RNA sequence: AACGCGACGAUAACCCGCACGGUAGACGUAUAAGAAUAGGCUCCGGCCUCGUAUCCUAGCAGGCGAUUCCUCCGCCGG
């Protein structure tokens, strides 16, 4: 859902006289905003305990960027999303850049092939996928292949969309 | 070249094979050249072009009628 | 002999009013400029004169030629299309009809 | 003054609106060549001498070159083509002479019977031909200098096909 | 890149119908005078058989045509094919939209008026700039054919006449193009060199 | 097709009077290969993303006379 950026959120029960210092719970969140990134957070944080956003505060919202956003890597991400039928498990594979670029790709790949929204989806596990034969997805599999060459046939050359008349038959060799 | 190689790998590459001196003599660079030439070309600039070609078309004519 | 042309205005075509599906306002007209295609374009040519030239059938004062005048005032659309604004409105029956459009005044 | 207010015809009140002066554009400077784009010189390239106030322009031909004499022009309605030429040895003390203000500017028999006849075309006086070749005897010569000029000068300015002007350098 | 011309002429082979006749219907509105050449080589996307059932299915939905203006009419040519198409995409009932129509007009084939003078092409229509690959097409000739057309072995042989007429148009331009080059390579030897290099420093 | 079309045959003039010089839109309204798009062109050297190209384009809305050029354009005949 747009340029999502990973967040950082911490956060912990309203303290009382009863339980001073509560546990600090922390949750990677990919939103487009900080204010999704904390209804994110709460939103899971009531699903899985009894802590809810009225009795809750916020204590940090930081944002994880890239250690090395210009290598290029294989990415596995567990799944869980609700359809009509119910509420499924699946484990995609991406090659990209970052991993809000991944996730992007599952969004965008999800939406597509199954039909679900930024709601129904739940984030399991995001990971970088460290060595080759890890790679479990034949179309990432002929990509990581050795010495890959292919070519570019039939590349539609740009016309600008307001010469409406051209007077040579465009070539597609190039 | 070597896959994945960072900034001053392909920089070593890059000066060894001297792709600049490559890329100059390519015809793509020409057009390019000529045009960004032709569209810096001025008003009383364009007066020279139309007062030149019709000195070069001269001894043009000459010749096709020549031949 | 020159045989030479005398033209120092940029061709255009009146395309229509400013209109939504159904309500069309009289009072701007939009007009295609010959080789602008961008809203970068049509910033050159705006607050530039334009005239609206026709013919009559009658002389009035030994010429049956008549002038609207007018000028551009904001571009219109993505596609180098402008607004254009005369001190009467165009006919109608201009729709898809030439359309000078001076180079005064200058900034260049 | 002399008579009472006859009517309640109130005074307008104190207006605000200094004149200062008009700051041209970068583009004009004493010697560029100019591009006429309308009156009855259009299309026509001519020489700048001075930038007067409110956006007139005093600008000559020369005459001998293309024709335009001695005139005023408005800075809208010219463009500043980026060819420059010198002014060494132009008379600076006539072309302040002839930049001011009062130099461009200016019941019997004969009256009743010349009512609705045209009016014959008066010809040059004395004194615009000869402050047209002071001004221009220093200038054509600087023009014979520069290479292609005398014949720049000498033409005129149109659009070809595929001239599309927000894309020409002037 | 927005161009006015006098009149244009589109060669219609290896064209999609409707944006063909979309980008036409357009300019004919803006005041383009539109001729269109080659009615039978136009294509239409899809199997052939695809084009029958929406053939089937126009008359279907009308009882009692008229049979010289409309119904099988339209679709007994190529050239009012693509009419039907650039009509339906225009005010018709207005007289604006009437005067459209006749800034078209439309052929099968090349009349002698079109064929001495220059044929261009509308990217944005063309089949092969905007189909798959592996996709399957029709053309309106065989698809007129099938409904009633009667000249198509005409227009076949008109055309075959034409490229024979065009073979020595090209060998009368290959002697020009000799001749040409020579002549710019015979006088730049006596080009006055002060000025050649002026034009290279300036493009030309 | 009597309210579509083609070819061909035969075919309406002098005098007197008297009323006026359109077109849905010219302004350089210049530009003919064909064919393919898992190819093609050629001068046989080479060349193709790019028509962002080619031709034409100076002078009283474009004069006069020269110096100077046999280039370009136009009308009539074969």
């Amino acid at each position: 859902m747009g340029r999502l950026q990973e967040y950082q959120v911490i956060g912990r029960h309203l303290p009382t006289e009863a339980n001073p210092n509560p546990a600090l719970y922390r949750m990677r969140i990919f939103a487009p905003n900080e204010v999704v990134a904390k209804s994110r957070f709460w939103y899971f944080l009531r699903g899985l305990k009894k802590v809810k956003k009225a009795t809750g505060e916020i204590v940090s919202v930081n944002v994880i960027s890239e250690k090395h956003p210009l290598k290029v890597k294989n990415f596995g991400i567990w799944l869980r999303y609700d359809s009509r039928s119910g509420t499924h498990n699946m484990y995609k594979e991406y090659r990209e850049t970052s991993r809000v670029a991944a996730v992007e790709a599952m969004y965008a790949d999800m939406a597509a092939r199954h039909r679900a929204r930024f709601r129904s989806i739940h984030i399991l596990k995001v990971v970088e996928l460290e060595k080759t034969e890890d790679v479990k997805r034949p179309y990432i599999k002929q990509l990581v292949a050795k010495n890959l060459s292919f070519p570019l046939p039939h590349r539609v050359p740009k016309i600008s969309t307001k010469k409406i008349f051209s007077a040579k038959r465009p070539s597609t060799f190039s | 070249l070597p896959r994945g190689a960072r900034t001053g790998a392909v920089k070593k590459a890059w000066e060894a094979y001297g792709v600049d001196a490559k890329w100059k003599e390519t015809n793509w660079a020409k057009k390019q050249l000529q045009q960004e030439r032709r569209q810096s070309l001025t008003d009383f600039d364009r007066f020279k072009v139309m007062r030149l070609k019709k000195q070069r078309r001269f001894e043009e004519r000459k010749a096709l009628a020549k031949i | 002999p020159s045989e030479a042309g005398h033209r120092l205005y940029v061709k255009g075509r009146h395309l229509s009013y400013q209109r939504g599906r159904r309500n069309t306002h009289p009072k701007t007209s939009l007009i295609k400029i010959e080789g602008v295609d961008d809203t970068a374009a049509a910033n050159f040519y705006l607050g530039k004169r334009v005239a609206y030239v026709y013919r009559a059938q009658k002389e009035v004062r030994g010429t049956k030629i008549r002038v609207i005048w007018g000028k551009i005032t904001r571009p219109h659309g993505n596609s180098g299309v402008v607004r254009a604004k005369f001190t009467h409105p165009l006919p109608a029956r201009s729709f898809g009809a030439s359309v000078r459009i001076m180079l005064y005044p200058s900034s260049i | 003054q002399k008579w009472y207010p006859a009517e309640d015809e109130a005074q307008p009140k104190k207006v605000r609106k200094a004149v200062r002066p008009w700051t041209p554009r970068k583009s004009l400077q004493p010697g560029t060549v100019l591009i006429l784009l309308a009156g009855r010189f259009r299309g026509k390239r001519v020489v700048l001498l001075k930038c007067l106030d409110q956006g007139v322009l005093l600008v000559t031909g020369p005459f001998k070159i293309n024709g335009v004499p001695l005139r005023r022009v408005n800075a809208r309605y010219v463009i500043a083509t980026s060819v420059k030429v010198d002014l060494t040895g132009v008379d600076q003390a006539k072309i302040d002479e002839v930049a001011q203000p009062k130099y461009f500017t200016a019941a019997s028999e004969e009256a009743f019977f010349k009512q609705g006849e045209k009016p014959q075309k008066k010809p040059v006086s004395s004194t615009r031909a000869a402050d047209q070749k002071a001004i221009d005897k220093a200038l054509i010569a600087n023009i014979k200098k520069v290479d292609m000029l005398a014949s720049y000068l000498a033409s005129s300015f149109s659009l070809r096909k595929g001239d599309k002007p927000h894309l020409m350098k002037f | 890149m927005s161009s006015f011309e006098s009149v244009v002429v589109i060669d219609g082979k290896g064209h999609l119908l409707g944006r063909l006749a979309s980008i036409v219907a357009k300019q004919l509105l803006s005041g383009q005078k539109i001729v269109v050449v080659r009615c039978e080589a136009l294509n239409i996307s899809g199997e052939f058989f695809r084009a029958k059932l929406k053939y089937h299915a126009y008359l279907r939905k009308m009882t009692r045509y008229n049979p010289t203006r409309g119904g099988p009419f339209h679709f007994r040519a190529p050239s009012r094919i693509f009419y039907k198409a650039v009509r339906g995409m225009i005010p018709h009932k207005t007289a604006r939209g009437a005067a459209a129509l006749e800034r078209l007009k439309v052929f099968e084939g090349v009349p002698p008026p079109y064929d001495k003078k220059k044929k261009m092409v509308v990217p944005q229509a063309l089949r092969v700039l905007r189909l798959q690959p592996g996709r399957k097409y029709c053309t309106v000739g065989r698809l007129s054919h099938e409904v009633g057309w009667k000249y198509q072995d005409v227009v076949a042989r008109l055309e075959e006449r034409r490229k024979a007429k065009g073979a020595a148009y090209y060998e009368r331009k290959k002697l020009a193009a000799r001749q040409l080059s020579e002549a710019k390579k015979a006088a730049a030897a006596k080009v006055d060199p002060k000025v050649s290099e002026a034009l290279a420093a300036y493009g030309y």
